[PDB]
């Protein structure tokens, strides 16, 4: 389900440490 | 082709590009026609109207003036080639919802577009999927209990106390100190001050002891003039209306217990995940000392063998907007964009799936 995939990836992300710096 | 997102809050837009780690363009949510900063500096001749109250979009028209400042003269790109990604306050109506999509695809013809809960955005921001988030910002404040994704609709508390009511309490507080903020430019003064003075008190009582009878808590704010503001428990006072609301005569209780409020709204079984995962959000929540203060009254009023935890990371002035770039810009959310197809075919109610 992608839903389950969605929350893994929230998850995995790795949050604002893999944006992109301004 | 990247995707655009745009989190519009009562008092401040907060617009970028999905995948930077900051909006680029933060402008005041003002129309006077000017749009945002034009608008608050050209004042005298024009009168200021905010299309968003209490994070309700209420005036159409003026909303539609935004946007087209935030796209074309803050971020100058051409909304025909970028997906973009809206916010929505909790319990948005479902007129709303339409009307904010109807514009995106029928004025600035957008290829695709969602519409995201500002505080799940938060709840993503801080690495989490489950938990409860305490937004508050210029105009509203709201406790949201969040299940996977799921805002829990019957738990939802919202506060019409946020930024602007305290920052209209320190001008007060400062008058009857001595000083006198009457004029608009005194107030936007005075918020410079709240933002930069202001903190949350461990225990208020005794803070206040403390600062009658020393002068360690104060601190002093200079003036274009010369004039040197001084304040003490004024610091500690006006954000401390957040947890006693009486202090500008509203008879809600404050945002600790509508935070234990929505928790006890929510299934039993959730509780402990959400005493846990406290997630503070928005510029209301920067004061120092407010995390400390919220891990202290949420202690007193949970069981007392539960653990209680407070995220509040630095960034929290644009959570919701971090969010939002988050999740534009993954993978998996790609399938999950309405389509100019979709809204050609089948119209504005399309936005409810
Ligand atoms: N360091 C700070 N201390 C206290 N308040 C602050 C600070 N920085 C910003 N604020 C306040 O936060 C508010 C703006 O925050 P935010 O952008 O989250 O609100 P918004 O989204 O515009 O409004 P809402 O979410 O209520 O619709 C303003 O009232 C501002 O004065
Ligand atoms: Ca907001
Ligand atoms: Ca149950």
């Amino acid at each position: 389900s992608l839903h389950s995939a969605l929350m893994e990836a929230i998850h995995s992300s790795g949050g604002r440490e893999k944006l992109r710096k301004v | 082709t990247t995707a655009l997102v745009c989190d519009n809050g009562s008092g401040l837009v907060k617009a970028g590009f999905a995948g930077d780690d900051a909006p680029r363009a933060v402008f005041p949510s003002i129309v006077g026609s000017y749009v945002g900063d034009e608008a608050q500096s050209k004042r005298g001749i024009l009168t200021l109207k905010y299309p968003i109250e209490h994070g309700i979009i209420t005036n159409w028209d003026d909303m539609e003036k935004i946007w087209h400042h935030t796209f074309y003269n803050e971020l100058r790109v051409a909304p025909e080639e970028h997906p973009t990604l809206l916010t929505e306050a909790p319990l948005n109506p479902k007129a709303n919802r339409e009307k904010m999509t109807q514009i995106m695809f029928e004025t600035f013809n957008v290829p695709a577009m969602y519409v995201a809960i500002q505080a799940v955005l938060s709840l993503y921001a801080s690495g989490r999927t489950t938990g409860i988030v305490l937004d508050s910002g210029d105009g509203v404040t709201h406790n949201v209990p969040i299940y996977e994704g799921y805002a829990l609709p019957h738990a939802i508390m919202r506060l019409d106390l946020a930024g602007r009511d305290l920052t209209d309490y320190l001008m007060k507080i400062l008058t009857e100190r001595g000083y006198s903020f009457v004029t608009t430019a005194e107030r936007e003064i005075v918020r410079d001050i709240k933002e930069k003075l202001c903190y949350v008190a461990l225990d208020f009582e005794n803070e206040m002891a403390t600062a009658a009878s020393s002068s360690s808590l104060e601190k002093s704010y200079e003036l274009p003039d010369g004039q040197v503001i001084t304040i003490g428990n004024e610091r500690f006072r006006c954000p401390e209306t957040l947890f006693q609301p009486s202090f500008i005569g509203m008879e809600s209780a404050g945002i600790h217990e509508t935070t234990y409020n929505s928790i006890m709204k929510c299934d039993i079984d959730i509780r402990k995940d959400l005493y846990a995962n406290n997630v503070m959000s928005g510029g209301t929540t920067m004061y120092p000392g407010i995390a400390d203060r919220m891990q202290k009254e949420i202690t007193a009023l949970a069981p007392s063998t539960m653990k209680i935890k407070i995220i509040a990371p630095p960034e929290r002035k644009y959570s919701v907007w971090i969010g939002g770039s988050i999740l534009a810009s993954l993978s998996t959310f790609q399938q999950m964009w309405i389509t100019k197809q979709e809204y050609d075919e089948a119209g504005p109610s399309i936005v409810h799936r």
